[PDB]
């Protein structure tokens, strides 16, 4: 009935990673999220049908999105991740192989097969197998497809 | 061996459904209470304050930083002990010698400062976190944590500690408003 799924949101620096999280779990929207002392990562509680519950927690790469590499402490027994760029931008695109290349490096499904991953294309308000399970268009500001996304990476989690 | 016992309390509600930013009361009463108590920190999170119980944000830095002054919670002195592994955190390294010294480091501070509070940036979100180092165990090379985020004490390995005090004492991951992060003690507790 109660399910605990782990998902990092990884990404370079001004993509929307945070403003994403912040849309999502806490309905909210701003150009400067200050620091506070309180949690280690967000959670979101999801319905997912009337036999299932969902605590998603999502992981924000945060201070290791300048430098790109992954330690075990964040990404231990994550099972889900989302991908994210700025589409105004083309440098923070290049970047997304990076992302995805030091993910698979890290962490995986207990078979050996990669964990789901979805691609954001953030900022829509203004294809190619890399190993993705899905993309979308959203936007951290319009709240567009941020949901979706959610229960889009939800639904292959709960596949395996 | 050296294994303290405090309460553990999870910034969780007890349905796990709702997460609040009780991060730093939650170590604050762990490093305060005695023999499996709870410390006496009603006065300053039900008096009207809006950084307990909250589900968006915590307490703010600079609030925090004084609030510790108050509550005689002390950073650890900077010992020689303590210099050599501040450098070695410097460098990301967790060689045989560092992870001797880590291993007397932590097991020197919590035999004559007691359980120890680390505040340092979180790892899956944009702000700090606080959680607390309450024993250690040789045999298995790993540290009893006090992490509000589990519903329990937790037993981690030593590089996974390592690379969280990293976060607090590596100048490549402290921001601007990270002048509070670091190791603190109670400055009552004496063996
Ligand atoms: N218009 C618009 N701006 C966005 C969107 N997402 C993020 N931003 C802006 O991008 C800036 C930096 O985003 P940020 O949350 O720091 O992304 P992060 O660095 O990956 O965590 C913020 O000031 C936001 O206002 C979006 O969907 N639309
Ligand atoms: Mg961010």
């Amino acid at each position: 009935r109660e399910h605990l799924f782990k998902v990092l949101v990884i990404g370079e620096l001004g993509v929307g990673k945070t403003s994403i999280i912040k849309r999502y779990v806490h309905q909210l929207f701003s150009q400067h999220y200050r620091a506070t002392i309180g949690v280690d990562f967000a959670l979101k509680v999801l319905n997912w049908d009337s036999r299932t519950l969902v605590r998603l927690q999502l992981w924000d790469i945060a201070g290791q999105e300048r430098f790109g590499n992954m330690t075990r402490v964040y990404y231990k027994e994550a099972v889900g991740a989302f991908v994210v760029f700025d589409i105004s931008r083309s440098s923070t695109f290049e970047a997304v192989l990076k992302w995805k290349s030091d993910l698979d490096s890290k962490v995986h499904l207990p078979n050996g097969s990669p964990i789901p991953a979805v691609l954001l294309a953030n900022k829509c308000d203004k294809d190619k197998e890399h190993g993705f399970a899905g993309w979308f268009e959203t936007s951290a500001k319009d709240n567009i497809n941020i949901e979706e996304a959610a229960r889009f990476l939800v639904e292959k989690i709960l596949v395996n | 061996q050296i294994i303290h016992h405090r309460n553990f309390q999870s910034q969780f509600d007890t349905t796990g459904n709702t997460l609040y930013n009780n991060a730093w009361v939650c170590s604050l009463n762990v490093i305060k209470s005695r023999d499996g108590n709870n410390y006496s920190a009603l006065e300053d999170i039900t008096s009207d304050n809006q950084a307990f119980n909250n589900i968006l944000e915590g307490i703010d830095i600079i609030e925090c930083e004084n609030l510790l002054k108050e509550m005689n919670v002390q950073k650890i002195p900077e010992s020689s002990l303590f210099t050599n592994i501040k450098e070695a955190l410097q460098a990301e390294v967790f060689n045989s010698t560092v992870e001797d010294d880590f291993e007397s480091f932590i097991s020197y501070e919590l035999q004559n400062h007691g359980p120890l509070m680390l505040i340092r940036p979180s790892l899956g979100s944009e702000c700090l976190h606080a959680e607390c180092i309450v024993g250690y165990d040789s045999e298995v090379k790993k540290v009893l944590i006090y992490d509000s985020m589990n519903t329990s004490p937790e037993w981690q390995s030593n590089i996974d500690v390592y690379d969280k005090l990293t976060l607090a004492f590596n100048d490549k991951y402290k921001n601007e408003d990270c002048s509070i992060c670091g190791l603190y003690y109670d400055g009552v507790y004496e063996p």
